[PDB]
RNA sequence: CAGUUGGGCACUCUAAGGUGACUGCCGGUGACAAACCGGAGGAAGGUGGGGAUGACGUCAAAUCAUCAUGCCCCUUAUGACCUGGGCUACACACGUGCUACAAUGGACAGAACAAAGGGCAGCGAAACCGCGAGGUUAAGCCAAUCCCACAAAUCUGUUCUCAGUUCGGAUCGCAGUCUGCAACUCGACUGCGUGAAGCUGGAAUCGCUAGUAAUCGCGGAUCAGCAUGCCGCGGUGAAUACGU
């Protein structure tokens, strides 16, 4: 019922947040935390507050964000991602230089499982010198 | 660390402890300083004569050991250390190298 | 055990019972090695199970819940 | 001793914290797997003969 | 396999600094990055409210004063060989600077590795001390064996 | 010294002082020094002329240094000589407790 | 609200007996009244445990035997009494799990 | 109070069919061909990341003890049954890991984030009891519903302040719980006490190309009990590759 906004549901590494941005002033505090509630401080906020920061630095619309999965990273990057692609959904053209100043493609860098015989999927098993 | 020795369907005889002992001195009696050498040991001649021996000796930064086969038992040992020799000498000298030049 | 109770031999129970009931027998192989030395079962000899042959245990009054079994040696030592 | 061994470990357990789990195909012990009811090897060589669904392997 | 190059991170949290991120980069250890985001705050409140001046100017005079030039590269025909003169590109300038100053800074031995950290860096302001004798060191080495192997690499 | 104990804390942490003597500890030390009411509180020396006296009554009523030398007394010699199990390994040098021969070995034997 | 709905979820060994063999267990459910809903997909869990893959040495070498079973679920809307007695006349798969959860 | 509940199937998620990436396209380089450098676009670019998959042959390599099997040998015992013991011993050398030597730390208080698997001969909610480990009864769950379950490293305040200590933790004593036919040889966990040695480890040696190393926790196979191993699962999140 609100202006046509973004809801752009992305993951990174398993978490992804569902970013709802309506007409707003700026307020970024996703599923009832803000940014000091959910994970302060800490100055990667503005890492992951850097996508809304780019779409021509910034609206600023609102920022609802419902992010369940991961950590840090998982959650914090999943809302930058999802605001990142739906945030491409807030403007039509903001995927020319959008696009091109990353601000996409949900990197899935998660763990990787050891083989049979390994110590965590790159610590080698051992070396007997001598 | 040195020299323990163990041998399989066969006694731990101290002479063939001394008798592997002295013979396997003759690398320490000849090189630096080392601490190190386990040996094995074995066989007979149930079937076509024979007695395995496997002398490992991993000091000098990188592994040497070698193996040979006889029924005699006693003379397989020498056949372990004069084949140690040249792994012992080869090395030290290999490495012992001197070909070094800058524009000569 | 934690809360009822100390588990006694059984075998070692009734024999217990018998020759700490009256005479004060003397002492015999005892092959149990569960419990410990009893209340009323003290005195006796207990030529537990050493493992090859018995081994004559005194029934004190030191080791008042220590195990029976525990008393007697195990493994033959020393020793180098 | 196959017979004596597994046989007895067939048979009725003395305590009831006797009764230890036993081979199925070979009456081997160690590691006699619980859910599939069958050894290691009887796993190995039974599961991949064609044993119940399924296969085996290579997810992970 | 040829030059596989590496990325850098983002700007920091105050404020905007970069070269200042690789020494939040460098500046944890064992993996927890909120510590170390602590601690280098902490040095930058350190260094930059106490001993009165700038934040980006210190670290730019003390990493300018820090960022070396020639360094020693190993050879020979066998053995006794030649440490050869061999002077620093630029990443290698920053990283070797970042070794020098962190690893001289870190183990001095204040109340806290934090502010006595600071305290190696604003040492190291002075064109010497730990990191600056650190680069006077290899800047002593490499010269001294600059008539001989300078001409070879 | 101390007015509490014997060779008691002197400019020291106040959990740390009932942390001193061979018996009084840290947990127990929080306890009955709870039941005082120190915490540290005040820190190094100054409880009271007459609360740490109050550690002579709460802290006095309590024990023990020679009895927990001779409650292991009556352990390691009481199992000592009345039997033992416990006595061999007890006296003997290896393993009483419960460990390997071939282990680290830094209770009894080491290297 | 509505009424308690019956609709016999289904599990199999592998996914296709559960696939091929939940449409024609929409095919009972198209006949027998109406309103058979489709295919709520189940969770889909699998099992893996591995065990030594050598004869006596070889403890590194393992291998890994995995075997999942899932499949998916339908749950019907209109009654129909007679479909829902006729539903005992179940012809396939030979495997797969049939059971009447309403 | 609670997606809990009328409601809703937009989003997320669930497993089937597909689609999507194949040097496809453009600029070139190149003996036109092969390939190779660069770029757009896209979630993803030059075998995307990872797994499964291991050529004839070598080592008379490992296994007659998972199993089967040629010969020799035993058989009123090298066979069979049972109790206790041992496999856990201990001058000593190693092998692989854990926990430490500490302020980026230690203790507390409050808050926040996962993924994965198991659970009927089972998981066990809440309630009370016990510091405690756990006990009692008992709703629910044949399980995307219920339980295991609370994640922990991390963030915000008090405080310890450089010392074998308010670090670390063995050893060992007394005192309890749970498991079992029974915890003395020989299960673990908890209480109080005790507080070794260690202040980043020699010659030498190792694994490691990014969600990697390293690090913080969780689940499971065995299994009555018994993990610092083994196998998976997620969390924090690096440096360098000059070149042969």
């Amino acid at each position: 019922m609100a202006q046509v906004q973004y809801y752009g549901t992305g993951r990174r590494k398993s978490s992804v947040a569902r970013v709802r941005l309506v007409p707003g002033e700026g307020r970024i505090v996703v599923n009832n935390r803000e940014i000091s509630e959910h994970i302060p401080s800490a100055a990667l906020i503005e890492d992951i507050k850097q996508p809304l920061t780019l779409t021509e630095t910034a609206g600023t619309y609102d920022v609802l964000v419902n992010v369940h999965g991961g950590g840090l990273s998982g959650q914090a990057g999943a809302i930058r991602h999802g605001i990142a692609r739906a945030l491409l959904e807030a403007d039509p053209e903001y995927r020319t230089t959008l696009k091109r100043a990353g601000l996409l493609t949900r990197d899935a860098r998660m763990k990787e499982r050891k083989k049979y015989g390994l110590k965590g999927a790159r610590r080698a098993p051992q070396f007997s010198k001598r | 660390m040195n020299y323990n020795i163990r041998g399989e369907n066969i006694e731990v005889t101290p002479a063939l402890k001394d008798h592997v002992e002295r013979k396997i001195g003759k690398l320490e009696r000849y090189f630096d300083h080392s601490v190190d050498a386990d040996v094995n040991v074995n066989l007979k001649f149930y079937n076509d004569k024979e007695s395995k021996v496997e002398v490992t000796i991993p000091m000098t930064d990188l592994a040497l050991r070698s193996e040979v086969h006889n029924e005699d038992m006693y003379n397989a040992i020498d056949l372990a250390t004069n084949k140690l020799e040249r792994q012992i000498r080869k090395h030290k000298t290999k490495v012992n190298r001197k070909f070094r030049e800058q524009e000569s | 055990s934690l809360k009822k109770g100390p588990f006694v031999d059984g075998h070692l129970m009734t024999k217990i019972e018998k020759l700490n009931e009256t005479d004060k027998k003397q002492v015999v192989k005892t092959w149990s090695r569960r419990s410990t030395i009893f209340p009323q079962f003290i005195g006796h000899t207990i030529a537990v199970y050493d493992g090859r042959k018995h081994v004559p245990v005194f029934i004190s009054e030191d080791m008042v819940g220590h195990k029976l079994g525990e008393f007697a040696p195990t493994r033959t030592y020393k020793g180098h | 001793a196959k017979k004596s061994m597994i046989a007895k470990q067939q048979r009725t357990p003395k305590f009831k914290v006797q009764e230890y789990t036993r081979c199925e195909r070979c009456g081997r012990p160690h590691s006699v797997i619980r859910k599939f009811k069958l050894c290691r090897i009887c796993f190995r060589e039974l599961a991949y003969k064609g044993q119940i669904p399924g296969v085996k392997k290579a997810s992970w | 396999k040829g030059p596989v190059a590496k990325r850098d991170v983002l700007p920091d949290p105050i404020y905007n600094s970069k070269l200042v991120s690789r020494l939040i980069n460098k500046m944890m250890i064992d993996g927890k990055k909120g510590k170390s985001q602590t601690i280098l705050y902490k040095s930058f409140d350190i260094i930059k409210e106490r001993t009165g001046n700038d934040a980006m100017e210190v670290f730019e005079q003390a990493l300018k004063n820090i960022m070396p030039v020639l360094e020693v590269k190993a050879r020979r025909v066998g053995g006794a060989n030649y440490q050869v003169p061999v002077e620093v590109r630029p990443e290698r300038r920053t990283t070797l600077g970042l070794r020098w100053l962190v690893n001289y800074a870190r183990l001095r031995g204040e109340k806290t590795m934090e502010e006595r950290l600071a305290n190696e860096i604003l040492d190291a302001a002075n064109n010497t001390g730990a990191a600056v004798k650190k680069r006077e060191d290899t800047h002593k080495m490499a010269e001294a064996n600059k008539a001989f192997a300078h001409y070879r690499w | 010294a101390r007015i509490a104990g014997v060779d008691i804390p002197r400019d020291k942490r106040v959990v740390i002082s009932l942390t001193y003597i061979f018996g009084i500890g840290r947990t127990t030390a929080q306890q009955v020094l709870k039941e005082a009411g120190v915490s540290e509180d005040t820190r190094v020396r100054d409880l009271t002329e007459e609360e740490l006296g109050k550690i002579r009554d709460i802290i006095d009523k309590l024990k023990v240094e020679g009895d927990l030398r001779r409650e292991v007394s009556l352990n390691i010699k009481r199992l000592i000589e009345i039997g033992s199990y416990r006595g061999i390994r007890h006296r003997r040098g290896l393993p009483v407790r419960g460990q390997n021969s071939k282990n680290n070995a830094r209770t009894r034997k080491g290297p | 609200m509505a009424k308690q709905k019956i609709r016999i979820r289904l599990k199999a060994y592998d996914h296709r007996i559960l696939d091929q063999s939940a449409e024609k267990i929409v095919e009972t459910a198209k006949r027998s009244g109406a309103s058979v809903s489709g295919p709520i997909p189940l969770p889909t869990e699998k099992s893996v445990y591995t065990i030594l893959r050598a004869v006596h040495k070889y403890k590194d070498s393992r291998e890994q035997f995995e075997m999942r079973t899932h499949k998916r679920l339908i749950d019907i809307v209109n009654p129909t009494p007679q479909t829902v007695d006729a539903l005992m006349r179940l012809d396939l798969p030979s495997g797969v799990d049939i059971e009447i959860k309403l």
